[PDB]
DNA sequence: AAGTACTTGA
RNA sequence: AGGA
DNA sequence: TCAAGTACTTTTTCCGG
């Protein structure tokens, strides 16, 4: 047995159109901008940046290994060793795949601390841009518009030349300095 | 209404006829249930069976291939709510213990 | 890209579970299944966020078995690459045929093909190593990368990517 | 669609058909090895096992009770009264 | 209402529905001589006004197809002048209750 | 004994019927299906890649399925298809075929009559899609011409113009099997007399029935997705696997193909010599009577107890079994083997009264308890009551015929060379022999009433009877000139909980199907009890302290 | 043809009785929503008898001194002389009772007394009496309130439709209607001092035992009454042997609604 | 031995739905099919041992369930469909009512 | 053993 | 071909 | 346009060669 979503649609024997997933925003039915929370309601796709991302996945590690303990009751290269601590507490080891992902997010990460991804998520969900291209724009490290443009397609006609050369200053001077 | 009340009269006198006795409900059960409709629904395979019912159900009394070459015609959805249907799936059908769900509660669990 | 989604998996726990420590073995139980799986329709199902609040609902006992099933509603942080993606990762596997990036969870590959003209094969070095006149992408190198498509596989996800265009390439 | 507790309506007590299914139930899944919500006071047949269960009102169950609609009332072993 | 004696020819039975939202009626005088409301197997019927109705589905949890019929045609039906979707209320007395009361949707 | 599956298991909560299309046939197809030749591989005897697995199903219990692995008890079979020269009728269908004809226009695919015609728009606004369909049919099948103006929604002067074609309609009757027209004609305004008679061929129907309008066929019965009328015109003819048609192999080299197999092979036949007439020179006439035979086997395969008397007979005389006949009505499919069943722990024998029975008991010879058996699991309460059975063996009364391991297969305790040294392990299930006061459904044919079937205690005795008390005879409708009843072993602990719950013997007692008791004193005790209950009736004191000893809950005063 | 017809029908949760379109065929089991096995033929006293008989059973006139409750029935009996608020109550319970004897010889036209109806009341009076030991010697010490409003307040609890609302707490009054007239004549003022001789204690266990029988009498949902009314029906069709035609071959034209019937007859 | 219709019928009477159940499957026919989520056919290519489960024709690889029928019903709707009709199954509802 | 549906001449 |  | 015959339909308790 695998895993279901909110998703509710309804396949009946009309199978296709499967059509392309692109960064022309076409991301799955799966990643689909209007998405459903569990209690009902609509909410929008949550799209993180790997600093994001990474604060993300070692704060639920951090408060399982909490509960993990509860209930037994009755500098980067430092923060990977940190990390692969945590994992051998908490995960099932098997998982090779969070153990690679959080080094990946680790040695790949542009915010270190939680108040520097916090300016970063004001400043760029401001511009109304889509889920991904807000995360893309956190992820990858850029300096002409034409760079972010360029790598960042979807953005073509959404932003400024100027208005995202402004930002791209301006996520430069948030970037953790290691 | 009266077409009822005369239906029940008249299958009430074959069994008291005869010197037995069936209790009222019964016979009002199948006195309304040939009434429901508007007018008398014979218990035939040109009355009852030819009802809204689900084709499955329908097709395990008399006119069995014909019921399941129209409901193939006309896509027919069967509810899969009639006793019939469950049986022919090989379910526990909606009777009397399947009437109903049977669920574990964590929370009363861990109060005992 | 990489996301947080909410999902939920339908657990058959066997009656002899039915005591206390129910709950804890169905949040252990969608965490086995669950954490590290990799699907086409969601991705790599990396870590269940939330712990303490995993919502196991009311188990429906099965009629002729005595099990019971309940749907356990929760939510992850997935990894789902697509085609277009720009990703940055960490060379791993280097051949006459191209050479493999570690990103995240998943491998991308790129063809010598895929690669700039210049950047050719220099099959004597330890490790083997792709030399252009400025550059030199060999076994640990970080890479940007363009994947061009994904190829949905059991338990992973592959991809072939682009180093050919402009703004890709060594970092 | 699932009726609230201060909105249901159907009997308080425990139709004839629940108690059989809670009891091959419990039997059952006592029979399977499933914890034991009371003292066994000498107990062996799960079903009399089950029926001490029900006695002291000690099953975890709950009868979800369906409408002809679709809505349902969910009702405890605990709470349904016992009059059979 | 036109009560007519032996017969309305089938060239002015055409203006019947020719002037809504006025309703028009049709009664065989012979039909009329006894009333059939009168005998004792036929019980008190009672149409119901949009209101009563949509509430009894309510508090029965129906969609119309699910209440039992009476036909458009059913002598009391006529008596009543009931329309298509209006719904009696079927008053009778019971062996076993003493009343009963019985639901029937138009036809 | 089928194997794990990591497929979630879920229940049918729906069943939505539909037709096959041709593409969907073709699509689910594992093989197709040439060669009406079943088997050996030029007489080397091993299914041919022609028809019966040409990837389908398994024949020889060994050697494995060829498209899934896993073999005969675990693989349900795999469709084929057969590609046909021609189209053909679906038998089923003639008539919905023939009225779907009569609804519509034969040159442009149009309903006759539209919401122009007002009988038309109170016909089509009906919501049943059968009585829709019906009274559309009564409307239509009168009106012979396709109009292209018809009076607007006012005026009759000037005269709207909905769909085009003027083409006068056939009038269609059947000619078995076929359906012949009769336009109407014009000739000098009168002509018929003598009309334009000429079949409407299968191509012809199905090329009107591609062309009528969603809208159009679904305000016909006819649904767009499921059951397009254009389907129950055939042609592509599924190829139902080995499992619906099985090769009853008396032997080793000897076949033994089902009527089915046969049928097929027919069809097969039939196709070819149309497929081969028509791609060479097309003697046109020896065409429309090749076709008209493979309209034949398709028809026969189906139902072959068609109104045209012809019964397509086996070369034995015997008639083929049309498929119509195993579905229809009791004894075969629906009546006879879904909503009957034969069922594995039951008994039957003869039945004798016991004035010594308690009521809701029943008598079990001991041979009759020795095969019966109750799966029941090895848990720490019966750990050694179970480890004694299994000791005991099948032969002994409370004994046991076999043991269950988690590891799923089953140690049989006749042979096992293990039978004596086995420690069983909590979980595993032990096959122990009906033992007294066990919950049994114990039944008397025929069966008009729910107390034709109550629920009583085991009391495993003597003697290869059936024995019943008295007073539980009446309810059954049981006497002891020969009457056998049948016996139900529930598997389950929540099977027995609900015959001795639900219905048990003395809960049967007082019937709701006269609100009076069901069971009473009969017969010897009715007879004694009067005799006994006289105002003349004494008793000495010996006689006074036996029958007080008698009564087994005698309070001892 | 008379299970494949009903076989899909049962009693819901909502005491309705549907079929697997959820159709309504009764809107409460046999009308009454009792199971038949909880059902016994019992009399109703207030139908039949002389209008004067009636009068003597049931008539309390505590502002008569020869149609008072005598001091020797109940303890009250001296002090219970004249008091004209009581003469209210028992003035309501007499006209209640008229009443319901008015509507019974509607119901049953022919004035037939035996029902099968829930609750063997006369056991549970027979019952009360040896349990108690009731001394047909000594007064009661039963309030006219003490009878009177027990009975009016047992009533409110013979619940069979639960419902909060007009509809189906209307329904409820109506399936309760005839119960009520049985218990309102087994249990008037007169007949049970003067008749049964109960006691506060014996009346009070009397009213308790009629509530929980009652409870217990009503139809479980799930009670799959189609089939049962099908081989209610069937089965003793099997046992089956002016001139109208009759037994299997009548039973045989009903079912079938057949037109040309063998014997038509109109009875004028 | 044979436990017929009318045997069924008062299984039904009794509201006996496992006994019933366990009457006609595990004491009988009791069999397991793998159906496609779409197209709601025996069509299922399952390679039980390997996991691959598929529907070419669908080319569902992944919405798949497993069911327990009857055999006999298993093959009623093998012999449905060789007469052209198709008992699709579905495993979850769209109607209400 | 009695029907439903369809077709035939006044 | 028989049995209830 | 509508009566009357036509086609043609369909069931029938339970269990050894
Ligand atoms: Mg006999
Ligand atoms: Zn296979
Ligand atoms: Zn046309
Ligand atoms: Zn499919």
């Amino acid at each position: 047995v695998s895993t279901s979503t909110f998703q509710t649609r309804r396949r009946r024997l009309k199978k296709v159109e499967e059509e392309e997933n692109a960064a022309t925003l076409q991301l799955g039915q799966e990643f689909q901008l209007k998405q459903i929370n569990h209690q009902g309601e609509e909410e929008e796709l949550i799209a993180l940046n790997l600093s994001e991302a990474r604060l993300v996945i070692k704060e639920a590690l951090v408060e399982r290994r909490r509960a993990f303990k509860r209930s037994q009751k009755k500098t980067r290269e430092k923060e990977l060793e940190s990390i692969d601590v945590l994992l051998e507490q908490t995960t099932g080891g098997n998982n090779k795949d969070l153990k690679n992902t959080m080094q990946y997010l680790t040695n790949f990460s542009r915010f270190r601390d939680q108040e520097t991804v916090g300016a970063v998520i004001q400043l760029l969900k401001s511009t109304g841009l889509h889920p991904f291209e807000v995360a893309q724009l956190g992820s990858l490290a850029c300096d002409t518009a034409d760079e972010a443009k360029t790598l960042i397609p979807s953005l073509n006609n959404k932003i400024s030349d100027d208005e995202l050369e402004r930002i791209l200053k301006e996520l430069s001077n948030l970037e953790t300095l290691y | 209404e009266a077409g009822r009340a005369a239906l029940y009269k008249e299958v009430y006198n074959v069994i008291a006829s005869d010197g037995s006795y069936v209790n009222y409900r019964h016979m009002a059960l199948l006195v309304d249930v040939m009434t429901t409709q508007g007018g008398l629904t014979s218990v035939t395979r040109h009355g009852f069976n030819r009802s809204n019912t689900g084709a499955l159900m329908r097709c395990s009394f008399e006119e069995t291939v014909e019921i399941l070459f129209e409901a193939g015609a006309s896509a027919e959805l069967d509810d899969c709510r009639g006793v019939s249907e469950n049986v022919i799936l090989g379910q526990m059908a909606p009777i009397g213990t399947g009437a109903f769900d049977v669920m574990i509660d964590e929370e009363s669990l861990v109060k005992y | 890209m990489f996301f947080i989604k909410d999902l939920s998996l339908n657990i058959t726990l066997h009656p002899s579970f039915f005591g206390p420590r129910m709950k804890q073995y169905l949040k252990t139980k969608l965490l086995e299944e669950v954490e590290g799986s990799c699907t086409g329709k969601f991705g790599y199902i990396l870590c269940v966020l939330d712990y303490d609040n995993i919502d196991i609902q009311r188990g429906r006992i099965l009629p002729t078995d005595g099990s019971a099933e309940f749907n356990v509603k929760y939510r992850a942080v997935v990894f789902k690459p697509f085609k277009g993606e720009v990703v940055d990762g960490t060379v791993v596997s280097c051949s006459q045929h191209g050479f493999e990036v570690q990103v995240g969870p998943m491998k991308v590959f790129v063809t010598k093909h895929l690669m700039p003209q210049d950047l050719t094969f220099n099959a004597g070095s330890n490790p083997p190593s792709y030399q252009s006149s400025e550059d030199v992408i060999t076994i640990k190198s970080r890479i940007r990368v363009k994947i061009e498509g994904c190829i949905s596989q059991v338990s992973s996800i592959h991809a072939i990517g682009s180093i050919k265009e402009d703004y890709l390439g060594a970092i | 669609k699932a009726i609230p507790k201060d909105q249901r309506a159907t009997t308080p007590y425990m139709t004839k058909y629940e108690r059989a299914r809670i009891l091959g139930t419990r039997a059952l899944q006592i029979s399977m090895n499933a914890p034991v919500f009371v003292d066994l006071e000498g107990e062996t047949d799960p079903l009399r096992i089950a029926m001490k269960e029900l006695a002291e009102k000690k099953i975890p169950l709950v009868i979800r009770r369906y409408l002809p609609d679709g809505s349902f009332e969910d009702w405890s072993v605990e709470e349904l009264i016992v009059d059979l | 209402i036109f009560v007519y004696q032996n017969n309305i020819t089938p060239s002015a039975m055409k203006l019947v529905p020719s002037i809504p939202p006025a309703t028009i009626e049709t009664f065989n005088e012979a039909a009329l001589v006894v009333n059939i409301t009168h005998h004792e197997l036929v019980p008190k019927h009672i149409r119901l006004s949009s209101d009563e109705k949509r509430e009894l589905l309510k508090r029965y949890r129906l969609k119309e197809s699910q209440l039992p019929r009476i036909q458009r045609a059913d002598p009391v039906a006529l008596y009543l002048g009931l329309k298509r979707g209006e719904v009696v209320k079927i008053i009778r007395k019971s062996e076993t209750s003493g009343r009963y009361a019985s639901y029937r949707i138009c036809m | 004994g089928q194997q794990y599956s990591s497929a979630p298991l879920r229940t049918v909560k729906e069943v939505q019927f539909g037709l096959f299309s041709p593409e969907e046939v073709r699509a689910i197809s594992v093989a197709k299906i040439r060669f009406p030749e079943t088997m050996d591989e030029t007489q080397t005897r091993a299914k041919i890649g022609g028809l019966n697995d040409p990837r389908l199903g398994s024949i020889d219990r060994n050697l494995k399925c060829q498209t899934c692995q896993e073999g005969m008890n675990e693989c349900p079979g795999h469709f084929g298809h057969i590609d046909l020269a021609k189209p053909v009728f679906h038998v089923g269908f003639i008539a919905k075929i023939k009225k779907v004809c009569e609804c519509v226009c034969m040159h442009c695919g149009k309903l006759l009559l539209d919401e122009h015609n007002e009988l038309m728009r109170q016909a089509l606004a009906i919501k049943d899609s059968k009585k829709r369909f019906a009274a559309i049919w009564t409307l239509c099948k009168t009106k012979m011409v396709c109009e292209t103006d018809v009076p607007s929604e006012d005026d009759p002067t000037q005269l709207v113009s909905r769909g085009g074609c003027g083409n006068t309609q056939p009038t269609i009757r059947k000619d078995g099997l076929k359906l012949v027209g009769s336009w109407k004609k014009d000739r000098a305004t009168g002509d018929a007399d003598e009309p334009e008679l000429r079949v409407l061929s299968t191509e012809e129907i199905l090329n009107i029935f591609k062309h009528i309008s969603v809208k159009d066929f679904t305000s016909l019965g006819f649904n767009e997705v499921f059951s397009r009328p254009e389907w129950m015109i055939l042609t592509c003819l599924p190829v139902p696997p080995p499992p619906v048609r099985p090769s009853i192999s008396f032997n080793e080299s000897q076949r033994g193909e089902d009527d089915l197999t046969f049928k097929l092979a027919d069809i097969l036949k039939a196709n070819i010599s149309l497929e081969t007439l028509e791609h060479n020179g097309a003697p046109h006439h020896a065409i429309e009577e090749a076709e008209s035979l493979l309209q034949f086997h398709v028809a026969t395969y189906m139902d072959n107890d068609i109104a045209g008397q012809p019964q397509a007979l086996q070369k034995s005389g015997r008639p083929v079994k049309s498929i119509r006949a195993r579905l229809k009505g009791k004894e075969g499919r629906i009546r006879g083997n879904l909503m009957g069943k034969r069922v594995d722990f039951s008994a039957r024998t003869v039945i004798s009264g016991d004035p010594n029975l308690e009521l809701d008991q029943v008598g079990v010879p001991k041979s009759i308890a020795k095969t019966l058996t109750y799966p029941e699991v090895v848990t720490p309460y019966n750990i050694d009551r179970l480890t004694q059975l299994v000791r005991n063996g099948p032969n002994e009364h409370p004994g046991a015929k076999y043991v269950i391991r988690d590891s799923g297969d089953r140690i049989d305790l006749r042979y096992s060379k293990r039978a004596g040294d086995i420690q069983l392990q909590y979980g595993w299930k032990v096959e122990r022999h009906i033992m007294d006061n066990d919950p049994v459904l114990f039944n008397r044919q025929p069966s008009l009433h729910k107390m034709s079937m109550m629920a009583h205690r085991v009391k495993v005795i003597p003697y290869s009877t059936f024995r019943l008390n008295l007073s539980v005879t009446s309810p059954y409708n049981a006497d002891f000139d020969g009457d056998e009843m049948n016996l139900h072993v529930p598997q389950s602990e929540e099977t027995r909980a609900e015959l001795s719950q639900l219905c048990a013997v003395p809960l049967q007692i007082v019937s709701p199907q006269s609100n009076k008791p069901c069971m009473g004193i009969v017969q010897d005790t009715l007879c004694g009890i009067r005799k006994l209950t006289l105002r003349d009736t004494f008793i000495e004191l010996d006689q006074v302290l036996n029958m007080l000893y008698w009564v087994p809950d005698w309070d001892g005063v | 043809r008379l299970v494949k017809a009903l076989e899909d029908i049962m009693v819901h949760y909502d005491n309705t009785t549907r079929n697997s379109l959820g159709n309504v065929i009764q809107f409460i089991y046999g009308e009454d929503g009792m199971d038949a096995a909880h059902i016994e033929k019992q009399s109703l006293d207030t139908i039949g008898g002389s209008d004067a008989a009636f009068e003597k059973r049931y008539r309390v006139d505590l502002l008569n001194t020869d149609h008072t409750l005598d001091p020797s029935l109940l303890e009250s009996g001296s002090e219970i002389l004249g008091d004209l608020k009581l003469q209210v109550l028992l003035d309501e319970e007499y006209k209640q009772l008229v009443k319901d004897r008015k509507f019974l010889r509607e119901v049953f036209v022919d004035g037939e007394a035996n029902w099968p109806l829930p609750v063997n009341i006369r056991r549970i009076i027979q019952n009360a009496q040896q349990t108690f030991h009731i001394d047909h010697t000594k007064p009661s010490d039963l309030t006219i309130k003490d009878i009177v409003l027990g009975v009016k307040d047992l009533q409110e609890n013979l619940l069979v439709l639960r419902g909060k609302n007009e509809i189906i707490q209307n329904a409820q009054r109506d399936a309760v209607t005839l119960f009520c007239c049985l218990l309102r004549s087994r249990l008037a003022t007169r007949r049970v001092l003067q008749e049964y001789r109960l006691t506060k204690q014996a009346f009070d266990w009397v009213l308790s035992n009629i509530e929980a029988q009652f409870l217990r009498s009503v139809v479980h949902p799930g009670e799959m009454v189609g089939v049962l009314a099908a081989q209610s029906i069937g089965e003793p069709a099997t046992q089956m042997t002016k001139k109208v035609t009759s037994g299997v071959p009548r039973l045989k034209e009903i079912l079938n609604v057949a037109k040309n019937m063998k014997t038509p007859s109109l009875t004028v | 031995l044979r436990f017929g219709e009318m045997e069924r019928d008062c299984m039904i009477a009794h509201g006996a739905a496992s006994f019933l159940k366990e009457r006609l499957m595990e004491a009988s026919d009791a069999f397991r099919v793998h159906i496609c989520g779409i197209c709601g056919l025996m069509t299922v290519i399952a390679k039980l041992n390997h996991n691959q489960f598929e529907c070419k024709g669908c080319d569902n690889k992944i919405d798949i369930y497993q069911i327990h029928i009857p055999y006999a019903a298993k093959l009623l709707f093998q012999e449905l469909m060789a007469m052209n009709i198709t008992p699709r199954l579905y495993t979850d509802r769209s109607r209400d009512f």
